[PDB]
């Protein structure tokens, strides 16, 4: 029976956003096993609406609000949940003044100014958010879960110049991960320069080299390899080399392809160059 | 060998144990119900998550590439540009009320220097120390439950920090793992 | 502890003259004692105990109706007691007299004068006062034997005296003169006294029987010429064999004549009941079958109260009335009793009258014992009353005595208790308990009576009488065996001198039921002279307790083959040590493989300047923990302890202060050195000493400050360990040395002894005897030699941890320290003429609000599991702000 | 709950042992050890280690890498304090 | 053979200029065994 | 290993700290049952303690060394603090039983 | 001055043989006692080791002026003749009585041949009674 | 401009699977008979994209079928307007083929034609019906995509079950 509280700790575990699992294995815990759960209620009441609401429903927000301002009737954290329903039915203004009582009186509660830029982020005006943003981080120097974000805006305005620094101090805070640095090769390959392709295919191998597993930094390396050894730029010996490592990968994709059990397409592609 | 009665194991031993046992519980959960907070302002919270910044950037800078590192190094120590360049009442209680027993015996043998601290009320200086009073029982139990209950339960720094950022190196420390990866074959057998 | 386990008997002794007739009656005793027992119980209100010697020895008892009248100290002194509280009313003394005889007499009708008969004079005192009246002497005084008295009330005095064989003489005094009226001279040279013998029957009279010629001797004291005489050969009145037989008279009133009627003592069991007219005779009754008769007297009424035996068997006496005038013997108060004891006879009775009749009695027989006796049918006796322990000997403190098969043996015990425990929610009845503090005991008595008590509401369980003992004899007492050996019982053994054939006795018993055992011992054919107990069993758990003949051979009790096969091993462990007091000459003798003695040491004292008093030694029932006294700078310092050691005590026989000593030695009782000989000048007093494990100590008196004193002595060899395992005395020659000291007691001293408990562990106390009876526990540390703390300024007296806080004794002959099984008490007991029992802490109990234990127990466990929940809480509604 | 209440048994045997030695100890006193018992509380010793042992908890790996092996893009992505709700759920 | 060659194009700490004893054992002691035996007294 | 998680670590000098201490208590009081001094009960001591070193190293299997760098703690452990409860449940128990 | 006999007696039977070893000289006016002996042949040697052998006694004997004591052999033997004598008196002067005991201790066994025993290497000492504060 | 039922079908149900991001997607034939769901995310990134233009390239070169039309889908609701990243996508499509599609769904249709413009608008049923009984009848659970298979190789492209499904 267990399972389901476990599998819906999980997806807080994770930042799965799967909503149509999470309300349908939720509401039957909510409404009919809270003396089961044991004062582990607090947290699923506030998962479940969070999700239900990008679900639509609408309904059962409120069901969780009102118990949360029953037990929790003085805060300053519930006061989000309440800015943020708001904004679901596009008031905007309530908003942001629900959250500046809690700032203009307790500062310190990231959380607000945070969905401060989320309602901006939503309207459409990038630039404030980015300035907004930055104002923020100057205060409270690190924050992981921010750094990414800042990075994918400047992704979205097209701009790969100014995202590399962003995800460099990120990949400064726990380098033991694969995705911060093959995404970083992502956006520098994508910035072209030779330079720029170089650090990507190095940064793609040291990523690789951590799980082995990673597929997407491979294709990344055979291809930038690929493009090295067709461009009049470099050296003789960084053309062989790379070639070199072309080879290696295509062999090495082949036996993956082959402990898989198409594969004709792909080798195609892989000898033409 | 002195024959004792039992009211005495009862009613002198196990009181002991069980209220210094209680006791240290509920001086923990008050020390848990006493703490308050100590936030001041953003100010001293900013500074300190820059100086965390700084000693990170400082130890594993050589994850990162050259210019980076030290663009960050230079602007941290860029020239008036760096941010760093501008018991008691129970134990009495207790012997109070069980002023003079002897309770137990150790099975290893003391000599008399061990003597007057077991006892330490006993107006006897004729028993070999493996005797014990109720009074050590109270400070003894003590250690136990204090080995046990672990199982069931400014300027100045700036200034360092800019100091031991200046010297520091790049070391890239990314210049191999190229070959490392391809010199042999690939790993993956478990999907 | 106060109400719980400490009790106080007290005794007065066995009477010698008494007096019935409220509630209240009144007796005096051997132990020159008084006493006003209540008629009801058993039970005292004033003794006024005033000395134990010779110089308060009672004399003639005569009370007066309300208030007693007493005479002390061989007729000097005269008291006056109250007979309500023994507040005295008045007291003198008289002039040097052997104290003939006492008598009580008026003037015409009252009771104001008394008289008194010293022997050379005649006295007349007032009674209120006490302030004499007048005094006369005797015509002669040195060669007729004054010897008696009487009156008849009214008007004169009359004073009889007679020597054994020449002659009688005959006197008269009157009041207000002291002039000799006309003084009789008659010849009867065949009577050899007249006290035991004669009396006055009615009014002027002399009667004295003569068994030549069976005849009576008569007279009317008035007027009467030359002792008229009645034959006692018309009636078939033969006398005794060889008995002195005599007249008892009566005078309940001594204003008022003597009545005619009297009783007459022919033979041991032969009583006669007379009449006497103007001039003749007559007989009314005849009695052979009587011990014992009694006179007494109500208002007007006149008894005779009479003993018999029923069918000497079985103890079963009976008492009776008889009327005095006629003979008439009464259809009720006929009293049927009877003893516990085989041999123990009444010799003694009185008796108590009311005026409903009915009466009761009182019987002193012969065992010191008191019956008090009532007509009624139910209990008889009204109070029974035990004298004999008023002096006691020694005695003895006894243990009372004792009540995958596996694991289903296991279960079934398990089993067997768990239902016990749901279950739950006098001499054959008892037997010891954990941590004993019963401890049964056993005491022995100069009368030659064994008791037993339970040490704890002291109860007599069992009583035995061995007779044939004389009042000054020699007693010890032994104890072979301890619940061993289970088919075979305890037993204890006692030896008992005679102290004029030299002759001795072994009597054997079981000190629990009071029983003599089945076995014989050995008849002790010579006198025996020593004993001791050589603590090695035999097959049957028997300690061997030899003893040591006049002859100097041996004479062993369980003498059976593997005794003596022991002793034919290991006889030359062994050494007798003898002394005599007279000339001062100690002797040490041994054994060999069969049982003789061959003489091993001598050591004499000239008897003329040293005088042995007493002589002590270790008590082989002891054990000794540590063996040295570490100092304070980690230096050990060993103790010479000596087992075989043993002391001795002397002083002179000049008793002048100016050089009068006492003497000391100590002595090795196998080899015969001397460690020590010392002496105390200016010191003369009577000694109280004590011998522990290793230290030693002595009271005394010094005669040029006239103040007590103590003394006190440590042996320490040295910083080795000579032979650590073995200490045979034939192989020390390294002798110890001696610390000693002088403190001062501001008081005197009587029975003096030291506590103690298995292991001797605790501190080790000493326990005095004050004489106003104050018991009084005093440190031995206290008493240590090393001290520069000075010479002691007056070394303080406490009264704050006196036993005895009101609960005082007597005379405090001796005193008795055993031990527990608890090893922090010690069973304390003093005779000296009032028992008493208790306990002592000398480490404050240190091996042994209830409720608040789990009150707070339950109040911290509860505020525990109301914490939590608080906690918990506080510290969600924090992660939520 | 298996282990638990193995642990129980053992320790509760070992408590009856103690409780049999001091019977034992009482009876022997009234009149050295015998052999039961002492199977007895070496069993339960024995059968409570390896419960405790089996029950205490379970190792962790330290190296980091193998617990990211399989941390996919799309879920690393998600910053739930950015959230925003203008999107075709509401179409649903 | 390069068919999709594709080409696109305050943050603080950011700027591109290229910059660079016998006590002890007494305790313990056995008491030693007698060997003689002495007894008598006063010659009852 | 290059990287480390550094809490994982703490998980398992935590549990091991626990089952070393609570067996050092139960072997004093399975000591203090059938009471027995000096000499035996450290042999005792010290066998138990080998026990559990042995037991953990079945548990982790080849020693998993990904697990522990190096077999050191298995042996050693926590060996001090375990002294004081065994000792004081010898105590315990030899109090309760073998003396009253 | 007196003098005073000195009696030494040991036999296989522990009787009394009582024979003489010489006499003590006793100076009363200032206080002082000194010993004169003779050796002891070869019988008498004999006669105390073959005692020796059976732990038997040696006795000593002086009148007073009787009194006694004794020594085993087994400690004398072997001593190569230590003893030490002494002579308890009382205050005004009379002789109490004797103590003899041989220095030092007994029956370790290492006999000599019986020729350093001819010599009687003694120690004789008094002792009024010791008095006391 | 004729859409096929299986074409719209898979797109809608791509649209509503990963709704909260923006997608896009690669149509294969003007009578459009094939979708591909490829992405789910930022878009905003060459090399991926670039790999999978090349297999599946030389995949359709294999069974020699032609790229026939881009389509992407944005997250805010309002926004059905073109940024640079499908301008360059479409441009290279249509230099491949000259007749190229692209579509943006309004999601509360907007097929555009480039013929040296701006990717113009073009002239505006039971697949309709069809497509929604699918969604309600809610399978859109198993359906892979490019993202998919880069992260687990077992999945598959071709998408066939879903195809039968109709
Ligand atoms: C001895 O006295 C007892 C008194 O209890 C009596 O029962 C018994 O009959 C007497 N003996 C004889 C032979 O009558
Ligand atoms: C003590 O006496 C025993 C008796 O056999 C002897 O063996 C031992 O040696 C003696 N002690 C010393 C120190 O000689
Ligand atoms: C004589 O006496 C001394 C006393 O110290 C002793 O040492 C010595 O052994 C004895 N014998 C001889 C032969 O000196």
């Amino acid at each position: 029976w267990e399972e389901m509280r476990d599998k819906m700790r999980k997806w807080r575990e994770e930042n799965s956003r799967n909503s149509e699992q999470i309300v349908e294995v939720g509401e039957e815990l909510i409404n009919e096993y809270a003396s089961k759960l044991g004062d582990d209620i607090w947290i699923i009441y506030e998962q479940v609406m969070i999700a239900a609401l990008d679900y639509g429903r609408d309904d059962l927000a409120l069901f969780c609000l009102q118990e949360l301002r029953r037990q929790f009737p003085g805060s300053h954290r519930v006061k989000r949940l309440t800015g943020m329903r708001f904004e679901a039915m596009e008031r905007y203004d309530d908003a942001i003044q629900l959250y500046d009582r809690i700032l203009q009186e307790d500062p310190t509660n990231t959380a607000a100014r945070k969905r401060k830029i989320a309602i901006r982020k939503a309207q459409g005006k990038n630039v404030e958010a980015i300035r907004e943003l930055n104002e923020y981080l100057e205060q409270f120097v690190g924050d992981q879960e921010a750094w990414h974000e800042l990075a994918e805006l400047y992704i979205n305005e097209h701009d790969y110049a100014k995202a590399a620094f962003c995800l460099e101090e990120l990949m400064m805070t726990n380098p033991h991960n694969h995705l911060y640095c093959q995404q970083y090769a992502e956006v520098k390959y994508t910035q072209g320069g030779l330079e720029n392709l170089e650090l990507s295919r190095k940064y793609f191998a040291q990523a690789l080299k951590l799980n082995n597993r990673n597929m997407r930094a491979l294709f990344g390396l055979y291809m930038s390899a690929s493009h090295i050894a067709s461009n009049p730029k470099a050296s003789a010996k960084t053309k062989k080399d790379n070639m070199k490592y072309a080879s290696w990968a295509a062999s090495q994709i082949n036996r993956a392809y082959q402990f898989a059990g198409s594969l004709k397409a792909v080798e195609d592609m892989l000898e033409t160059l | 060998e002195l024959l004792l009665d039992s009211n005495i194991r009862l009613w002198v031993v196990l009181p002991i144990v069980i209220i210094t046992f209680f006791v240290g519980m509920i001086r923990h959960y008050v020390s848990i119900l006493l703490q308050s907070d100590k936030k001041l302002t953003q100010e001293q919270v900013s500074d300190s998550q820059v100086l965390i910044r700084s000693r990170v950037l400082r130890e594993n800078g050589k994850y990162i590439p050259k210019q980076s590192f030290l663009t960050r190094k230079y602007y941290f120590n860029n020239p008036e540009d760096g941010f760093f360049k501008k018991m008691i009442l129970i134990g009495g209680w207790i012997n109070m009320t069980f002023s003079g027993f002897v309770t137990t015996k150790v099975p290893f043998p003391l000599t008399l220097r061990f003597k007057p601290m077991l006892q330490q009320g006993i107006e006897l200086l004729t028993l070999d120390a493996s005797w014990v009073s109720s009074a050590s029982w109270y400070f003894l139990n003590v250690f136990g439950l204090r080995s046990i209950y672990s199982l069931i339960l400014t300027n100045k720094a700036f200034k360092t920090e800019w100091e031991a950022l200046e010297l520091t190196d790049h070391q890239w420390a990314l210049d191999d793992v190229e070959e490392e990866l391809m010199a042999k074959d690939l790993h993956f057998e478990g999907m | 502890q106060v109400g719980k386990f400490d009790w106080r008997q007290q005794y007065v002794g066995k009477v010698k003259f008494a007096s019935l007739e409220s509630k209240k009656l009144v007796v005096a005793t051997e132990k020159n004692v008084i006493a006003a027992l209540n008629s009801r119980t058993g039970e005292i209100l004033w003794r006024h105990v005033d000395k134990g010697t010779a110089e308060g020895a009672v004399d003639a008892m005569l009370l007066h109706g309300q208030d007693v009248i007493t005479v002390s100290n061989g007729g000097r002194i005269m008291r006056s007691w109250e007979t309500n509280i023994g507040g005295l009313n008045w007291e003198i003394t008289l002039d040097s007299g052997s104290f003939q005889a006492l008598g009580l007499v008026g003037l015409q009708e009252s009771v104001r004068y008394i008289a008194v008969l010293k022997k050379t004079t005649l006295a007349l005192h007032h009674l209120s006062s006490g302030h004499l009246k007048w005094v006369e002497h005797l015509p002669e005084s040195d060669s007729i034997h004054y010897q008696m008295v009487y009156s008849y009330g009214s008007g004169v005095v009359w004073a009889l005296g007679v020597v054994p064989f020449s002659h009688v003489n005959i006197v008269k005094f009157n009041v207000e003169d002291g002039e000799i009226v006309q003084q009789v001279r008659v010849s009867t040279p065949w009577l050899q006294h007249l006290s035991g013998a004669c009396g006055v029957v009615d009014e002027a009279v002399l009667v004295c029987p003569d068994p030549s010629s069976r005849s009576l001797q008569t007279l009317a004291l008035e007027t009467e010429w030359e002792l008229r005489q009645i034959p006692l050969q018309s009636l078939d009145l033969e006398f005794g064999s060889g008995f002195q037989p005599r007249v008892l008279p009566t005078q309940p009133n001594p204003v008022d004549a003597s009545r005619a009627q009297f009783f007459l003592h022919l033979s041991p069991s032969h009583y006669a009941l007379l009449q006497y007219h103007y001039g003749t005779l007559s007989l009314l009754k005849n009695f052979p079958q009587t011990a014992l008769v009694s006179f007494a007297t109500t208002g007007e009424k006149t008894v005779a109260a009479v003993m018999a035996c029923r069918n000497c068997f079985n103890q079963t006496y009976t008492i009776n009335l008889y009327l005095v005038e006629t003979g008439r013997r009464l259809l009720d108060t006929t009293i049927t009793f009877s003893l516990e004891q085989s041999g123990t006879r009444p010799e003694r009775l009185y008796i108590q009258v009311f005026l409903k009749v009915g009466y009761r009695a009182l019987v002193q027989t012969e065992d010191h014992l008191l019956l008090f006796l009532q007509q009624l049918a139910g209990k008889v006796v009204l109070w029974s009353r035990e004298e004999s322990l008023a002096e006691v000997v020694c005695l003895e403190m006894v243990d009372l005595p004792l009540t995958l098969g596996m694991f289903l043996k296991r279960l079934s015990s398990q089993l067997i208790l768990l239902q016990a425990w749901t279950s739950h929610l006098n001499i054959d009845t008892l037997a010891r308990d954990e941590f004993n503090l019963q401890k049964m005991m056993v005491m022995v008595t100069a009368s030659g009576k064994l008791f037993g008590i339970e040490s704890s509401s002291g109860t007599i369980l069992w009583k035995q009488y061995l007779p044939n003992v004389k009042p000054d004899s020699s007693f010890k007492l032994m104890v072979q065996r301890t619940t061993a050996h289970f088919p075979h019982p305890p037993q204890c053994t006692l030896l008992v001198k005679d102290k004029e054939s030299g002759m001795s006795s072994l009597y054997v018993f079981n000190p629990i039921f009071g029983k003599w055992s089945q076995v014989a011992p050995p008849v002790l054919k010579r006198p025996i002279l020593q004993s001791l107990l050589l603590p090695v069993m035999d097959q049957d758990y028997a300690k061997v307790l030899l003893l040591i003949d006049d002859e100097y051979k041996v004479t062993a009790f369980p003498a059976t083959r593997n005794v003596l096969r022991q002793l034919h091993e290991l006889a030359p462990s062994i050494f007798f040590y003898l002394v005599d007091a007279e000339q001062g000459r100690l002797c040490g003798y041994r054994l060999r493989k069969d049982l003789t003695t061959e003489l091993s040491w001598e050591l004499t004292i000239p008897p003329e300047v040293q005088r042995i008093v007493k002589v002590k030694g270790k008590r082989s029932s002891e054990h000794v923990h540590s063996q040295g006294r570490v100092m304070g700078d980690r230096s050990v310092l060993y103790k010479s302890l000596n087992p075989n050691l043993l002391a001795v005590v002397t002083e002179s026989t000049d008793a002048h202060h100016e050089r009068t000593f006492i003497g000391i030695f100590l002595i090795d009782g196998v080899t015969g050195r001397i460690i020590h000989s010392s002496v105390q000048k200016k010191a003369k007093g009577p000694v109280h000493i004590v011998h522990s494990e290793n230290w030693v100590v002595y009271q005394y008196w010094n005669t040029k400050a006239r103040r007590n004193e103590f003394t006190v002595l440590e042996l320490y060899e040295g910083t080795e360990q000579y032979n650590a395992t073995a200490f045979s005395s034939l192989d020390r020659p390294q002798l110890p040395q001696v610390l000693q000291q002088s403190y001062i007691f501001p008081s005197s001293i009587s029975a003096m002894e030291a506590t103690i408990t298995e292991r001797g562990i605790t501190s080790r106390h000493l326990l005095i005897g004050l004489p106003s009876g104050a018991i009084l526990s005093l440190p031995k540390a206290l008493l240590d030699p090393r001290r520069p703390i000075p010479y002691s300024p007056d070394v303080q007296i406490h009264a704050e941890r006196f036993i005895n806080y009101n609960q005082t004794v007597s005379r405090m002959r001796g005193i008795y320290t055993a031990p527990s099984g608890l090893e922090s008490t010690c069973l304390v007991v003093a005779y000296g003429l009032d028992i008493y029992q208790t306990r002592v802490y000398p480490s404050k109990q240190f091996d042994v609000d209830y409720v608040l234990i789990s009150s707070v127990l339950f109040g911290l466990v509860f505020a525990t599991m109301i914490t939590k929940r608080l906690a918990q809480v506080k510290l969600l509604n924090r992660a939520w702000r | 709950s298996l282990w638990k209440g193995l642990v129980g048994i053992g320790l509760f045997a070992l408590a009856h042992a103690a409780f049999s030695a001091a019977q034992h100890r009482s009876y022997m006193r009234l009149t050295s050890l015998p052999i039961d018992i002492v199977l007895q509380t070496l069993l339960a010793f024995a059968v409570t280690c390896y419960g405790i042992v089996h029950i205490a908890g379970e190792f962790k790996d330290m190296d980091a890498t193998s617990e990211l092996k399989n941390k996919t893009f799309d879920t690393l992505r998600n910053h739930p304090s950015f959230y925003v709700f203008n999107h075709r759920g509401r179409v649903l | 053979r390069f068919k999709w060659a594709i080409e696109l194009s305050y943050p603080v700490g950011y700027l591109d200029k290229q910059v660079p004893h016998a006590s002890d054992w007494l305790a313990f002691i056995e008491p030693p065994e007698r060997m003689e035996f002495s007894g008598g007294g006063l010659l009852l | 290993p290059p990287f480390i998680s550094e809490a994982a670590v703490r998980g398992n000098a935590a549990v091991l700290d626990y089952c070393r201490t609570s067996v050092s208590a139960l072997s004093g009081a399975t000591a203090g049952i059938l009471g027995l001094t000096g000499l035996y009960g450290f042999i005792f001591y010290l066998l138990a303690s080998v026990l559990l070193s042995l037991l953990l190293i079945l548990k982790a299997g080849r020693r998993w060394n990904k697990y522990f760098k190096s077999r050191r703690p298995l042996f050693t452990g926590g060996l001090i603090g375990g002294l004081f409860t065994y000792v004081l449940f010898w105590t315990f128990l030899y109090g309760m039983v073998h003396v009253y | 001055t007196v003098g005073l006999l000195l009696e030494h007696s040991f036999e296989i039977d522990d009787s009394a043989n009582f024979r003489k070893r010489g006499s003590l000289l006793w100076n009363q006016q200032d206080g002082t006692l000194s010993l004169s002996q003779r050796q002891l042949s070869e019988e008498e040697r004999g006669r105390l080791r073959d005692v020796a052998a059976l732990n038997g006694l040696y006795r000593v004997r002086i009148p007073r002026r009787y009194v006694s004591s004794f020594v085993p052999a087994c400690s004398l033997v072997e001593s190569h003749l230590s003893d030490q004598l002494t002579l308890h008196v009382d205050v005004a002067g009379n002789v109490v009585g004797v103590s003899v005991v041989t220095h030092p201790g007994g029956c370790r066994g290492h006999e000599v041949e019986d020729v350093d025993l001819e010599l009687f290497n003694t120690s004789v000492q008094l002792q009024p009674p010791t008095t006391a504060p | 401009v004729k859409l096929t039922t299986q074409a719209y079908c898979k797109m809608v149900l791509h649209g509503a699977k990963y709704p909260h991001c923006a997608v896009n997607g690669l149509l294969v034939a003007t009578l459009f008979v094939d979708c591909i769901p490829l992405f789910h995310g930022t878009l905003a990134l060459a090399p991926m994209l670039e790999v999978a233009l090349t297999l599946i390239d030389s995949w359709c070169k294999d069974h020699s079928y032609v790229i026939a039309g881009y389509y992407q889908a944005n997250e805010r609701v309002k926004d059905a307007s073109p940024n640079q990243v499908a301008e360059k996508v479409a441009s290279r499509i249509a230099e491949g083929f000259s007749d190229t599609a692209l579509i943006m769904v309004d999601n509360t249709i907007h097929v555009y034609e480039h013929h040296e413009n701006r990717w113009r608008c073009r002239d505006p049923p039971e697949a309709q019906r069809i497509s929604a009984s699918l969604l309600d009848s809610r399978s859109y659970e198993t359906l892979v995509d490019f993202d998919n298979h880069l992260d687990d190789i077992r999945n598959d492209w071709t998408n066939p079950e879903i195809n039968k499904a109709v």
